[PDB]
């Protein structure tokens, strides 16, 4: 018999908590909107003990602040801000007349766990 | 009677819940007619029970069974049900399920709450019906509702305190850019509640008032009543009893269609003013809100 399930950052269980859980019994987690479950969504009451719980991978937030800098702006839409899931790509072109000064590929990237590497475009 | 009852029922619940609250909090039942309390409690029960038929499998609410649920309405339900927890039996799964849906489904990574299915009856949302600063205004509105539920649900819903914190960060990071008195008042209450209103933000909050007695913007005056009520709640959180008497007088002097928010917020703020403030001024009439 286990106690209440552990918490995880940016997520919670998909059911209402109880005080004591009979062994064999499981519960699932879910992450907040745009966060990505890493690991098994389910845990089990293993001899009076919870099995291991998942991680929630961070999305990447593309601000009007970040835009004004690396001198890149939004390629398709014209939203002054945008959110990207982990495992999902964003695409820019350069600012008011600049060249691609980063790597031989980098305009198209993979947000992963809050990390997204921006292409830099330098002036003139 | 307009048709989308998931919303209309909340409009009709509102006068009764906030009247009872006001009279409980100020302990003025003796004067009003203590005989009438039991009846008011049953009217609240009947509002609550009727709202349950609009609760979706997701634990969110909407005007109809097959309309997408509203973020704003689901948060207004949480706030109203939270004021009623020691008035009637409110099932925690109903209240904390709605809280968890907000947190899990409608909050964006940077803390913002978003509305994907606006309410049909836009007159019920008071000064939110404005389109500038809606991210801040709505995030504040929802967070205030989360704050009301924190102690009922913190246990049933572990993600609640972090979602609270994350909403506060977003308000704090954008408070200084705000232009409208309404947002300054509503976000200022939300921040003050968490003790996170200070420095330039506190100064900005206080200096936004007109004549040190109201928070107002060009527009429907009902929105300024509602703004100033939040502001009065923020001042009570701050324990700033020096700033308070002119605010209370201006509000008391301002005694319909589209008045759900004004009514809710004036009665809340004035109840807390009398509950908290030493030698408070004599105050208005509750039988309008609570007839027989
Ligand atoms: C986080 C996020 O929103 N990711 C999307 C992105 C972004 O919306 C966008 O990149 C930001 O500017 O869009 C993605 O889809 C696009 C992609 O398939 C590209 C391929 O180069 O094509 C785009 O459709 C274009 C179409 O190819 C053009 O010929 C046409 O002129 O316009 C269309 C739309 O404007 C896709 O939108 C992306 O990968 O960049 C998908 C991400 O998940």
């Amino acid at each position: 018999k286990c106690g209440p399930p552990p918490p995880i950052d940016n997520g919670d269980i998909t059911s209402f908590p109880l005080s004591v859980y009979a062994p064999a019994s499981s519960v699932e987690y879910q992450c907040q909107n745009l966060y990505q479950l890493e690991g098994n969504k389910r845990i089990t009451c293993r001899n009076g003990q919870w099995s291991e719980p998942p991680k929630c991978l961070h999305p990447c937030v593309i601000s009007r602040e970040i835009m004004e800098n690396y001198n890149i702006a939004l390629r398709w839409t014209a939203k002054q801000k945008l959110y990207s899931r982990t495992g999902e790509s964003v695409e820019f072109v350069c600012k008011r007349g600049y060249r691609l000064s980063s790597r031989s590929h980098t305009l198209r990237t993979t947000c992963w766990d809050g990390k997204l590497e921006y292409p830099t475009c330098a002036k003139r | 009677t307009p048709s989308g009852a998931g919303e209309q029922n909340m409009i009709g619940m509102t006068p009764t819940v906030i009247a009872v609250h006001y009279l409980d909090e100020t302990e003025q039942w003796e004067k009003f007619g203590l005989e009438k309390r039991q009846g008011a409690l049953e009217l609240i029960k009947k509002g609550y029970t009727q709202q349950l038929a609009f609760r979706q499998p997701s634990s969110a609410f909407a005007a109809f069974v097959k309309r997408a649920p509203s973020t704003w309405l689901t948060a207004y339900v949480v706030k109203v049900f939270s004021l009623a927890v020691n008035l009637i039996a409110i099932d925690s799964q109903v209240l904390c399920g709605a809280v968890k849906w907000l947190i899990l489904e409608k909050q964006k990574p940077d803390g913002v709450f978003q509305e994907d299915a606006p309410v049909i009856h836009q007159e019920m949302i008071g000064g939110l019906r404005n389109n500038n600063e809606k991210d801040m205004a709505l995030t504040a509105f929802v967070l205030i509702s989360l704050q009301e539920a924190k102690d009922i649900c913190e246990e049933q819903v572990n993600s609640l305190p972090g979602s609270i914190t994350k909403a506060g960060d977003f308000l704090e990071a954008n408070y200084m850019n705000l232009q409208r008195s309404y947002t300054v008042a509503i976000a200022g209450y939300a921040l003050a509640q968490m003790g996170r209103l200070k420095g330039p933000l506190l100064n900005k909050f206080l200096t936004t008032a007109k004549d040190k007695n109201r928070w107002e913007d060009p527009g429907k005056q009902l929105y300024n009543v509602e703004a100033t009520s939040y502001a009065l709640l923020a001042l009570l959180q701050l324990k700033d009893f020096d700033f308070v008497p002119p605010v209370v007088r201006w509000l008391n002097e301002q005694r319909g269609y589209g008045s759900t928010q004004a009514t809710f917020m004036v009665f809340q703020a004035l109840a807390q003013y009398q509950k908290d403030a030493p030698d408070h001024q004599e105050l208005l009439d509750v039988s309008l809100q609570l007839p027989s």
